[PDB]
């Protein structure tokens, strides 16, 4: 349901009292995933990949789907900030996202 | 229950109101009972309940078969909370309808409220179409030129010379000071934050609008120089560019090397663009060359 990009229903299904007794350390990571998605934030999603990789290390094969969600929000970032810019500094435009130019250069050039 | 302090029954009365407004035909009592919708809603302050109710409020109502003389006071009581809960476009269609409020009542205080708010909605008119034609809906009033802010309307009209807003500082300041006309400027600054949002949004709106005016011209005012003439930082000019990328600056040229921008100089297809320029230039030279040729050839006939 977050792969169809509705974090409000994620808030709704952590808001219903039936499945809320089954909340735990698993779904807090999902609340940070949905939180970074509803923020449209990228480094915060990397913090969800940082603190919760100890429940995202036991994450299934759908980690690739989560990574494609991350990279797709990265794609929307790239087609957001580059799109007005004919020619721009790489650190002026990565200073927005405060990330290194290495992986960004690899994904862009890819 | 209003003086009881118990506004828990607001959901009860407004939930029963939907039932008590559908299923019958009431012209008179329905307008009297529609004030209950926003009556307790100031105590409730619920945006989603306002979304439930101007929606079911103004569904079918224009003017006729409905007087209490005090209709228009309730019209003022309708979309004021939609300016509270919405932002700026909500009064664009609202204060454009208070022009008959002088026609109904004494016009002396309509200078102060009606002819004050007669300019703000076309300030907040969107830049695409409604700004262009809706300024003629206020143009033509002889009471328009009697306003001192008429010249501020004309400064917002078109072809804006990049002007200093410190000149607007004394205009808005004495526009707060004088009670001769447009007295609710202190009501514009009525809420602690809202008038500040109108003000930063106002300076913002004109400082984007004039960029859209000089953006018509290809004359290249070279925005690093412009940020120096504006006496403002280039970082909030990057914020201005964040308002431009959502304001669709998407056809433009920026520089990694310089900071000078270009709003033109596309890829320029010669089968499209220089095609088009060569077409209308050549053809207009030919046929404009054609007309006064034979016309002056008829003018020399009369000298004989």
């Amino acid at each position: 349901k977050i792969m169809l990009n509705t974090p409000e229903d994620v808030q709704a299904l952590v808001s219903g009292k039936l499945a809320l007794r089954y909340a735990g350390r698993q779904t807090e990571a999902l609340k940070c995933v949905a939180q970074a998605s509803k923020n449209r934030s990228l480094a915060d999603f990397e913090k969800a990949l940082t603190d919760y990789r100890a429940e995202l290390r036991d994450d299934p094969i759908i980690s690739t789907h989560l990574a494609k969600l991350y990279d797709n929000l990265l794609e929307q970032n790239l087609i957001r900030v580059i799109e007005p810019f004919s020619r721009v500094q790489i650190e002026h435009i990565s200073s927005l996202i405060k990330l290194s130019k290495a992986d960004v250069e690899r994904k862009l050039s890819q | 229950k209003e003086q009881n302090g118990d506004v828990k029954e607001a959901a009860s009365i407004l939930q029963e109101l939907q039932v008590e407004t559908y299923g019958s035909m009431e012209k008179k009592e329905r307008v009297e009972f529609i004030l209950e919708q926003m009556r307790l809603c100031l105590a409730v302050k619920d945006y989603i309940r306002t979304q439930i109710i101007s929606k079911k409020i103004n569904t079918k109502f224009f003017q006729e078969e409905n007087t209490e003389k005090l209709k228009l006071k309730y019209y003022n009581l309708m979309i004021q909370l939609d300016q509270h809960e919405g932002s700026y476009l909500s009064i664009c269609k609202h204060y454009r309808a208070i022009y008959d409020t002088p026609c109904i009542q004494a016009e002396s205080e309509k200078w102060q409220q009606a002819l004050k708010s007669v300019v703000l909605y076309v300030i907040l008119a969107p830049f695409d179409n409604e700004q262009s034609d809706l300024v003629h809906r206020i143009s033509g009033d002889k009471k328009l030129e009697e306003i001192p802010k008429y010249k501020d309307l004309l400064k917002l009209f078109t072809t804006m010379e990049l002007m200093r807003w410190s000149t607007l500082v004394e205009d808005y300041g004495m526009e707060l000071r004088k009670g001769s006309l447009e007295s609710p400027a202190t009501d514009v600054f009525g809420s602690t934050e809202e008038g500040e949002k109108r003000w930063k949004d106002l300076k913002n709106r004109v400082v984007e609008h004039n960029i859209r005016i000089m953006a018509k011209y290809y004359t290249r005012i070279t925005m690093k120089r412009m940020a120096q003439l504006l006496d403002l930082s280039v970082d909030e000019s990057e914020a201005f560019l964040s308002n431009l990328v959502v304001n669709k600056t998407i056809f433009a040229k920026v520089d990694r090397l310089a900071g000078i921008i270009n709003f033109q100089r596309p890829k320029d297809p010669n089968n499209l663009l220089n095609d088009w320029s060569q077409k209308l230039n050549s053809l207009m030279s030919l046929v404009n060359k054609t007309t006064h040729l034979i016309a002056k050839e008829e003018m020399i006939h009369n000298l004989q």
